[PDB]
């Protein structure tokens, strides 16, 4: 295995500069991205606020037809 | 003796490589950041 020591250090170094690479060719992404977002649009400005709005109703909602079922059932 | 010494060196280099996926991971946020505004009604 003494052998293999120095040659496995070296592979790992070009591990590393294939990693120093790599570190490069994030911003070709960011370009595109960046042109993808030139080309197209869309704003967001109350989304959030009224989601809680909406999960709260759509529980409301749900628990109102389960009750309704529960009566009809009884009802029968 | 000399395995002690080689396992510095792989201990060392794997620091050394753990650094370098740290400064590759920074870059993630920034690209990630620009695909949110992509899909919203």
């Amino acid at each position: 295995k003494s052998q293999e020591w120095p040659g496995k250090l070296e592979k790992m170094k070009s591990e590393c500069e294939l990693k120093e690479e790599e570190i490069k060719a994030l911003q070709s992404n960011i370009s595109e991205l960046h042109k993808i977002l030139r080309k197209k649009g869309i704003s967001t400005e109350q989304f959030e606020l009224q989601n809680q709005e909406r999960e709260k109703l759509t529980r409301e909602l749900d628990k109102i037809n389960i009750q309704s079922d529960k009566l009809t059932s009884s009802i029968k | 003796i000399d395995y002690n010494d080689y396992k510095i060196s792989k201990q060392s280099i794997f620091k050394d490589l753990e650094a370098l996926s740290f400064q590759i991971v920074e870059l993630e946020s920034n690209r990630d950041k620009l695909i949110k505004i992509s899909n919203t009604d």
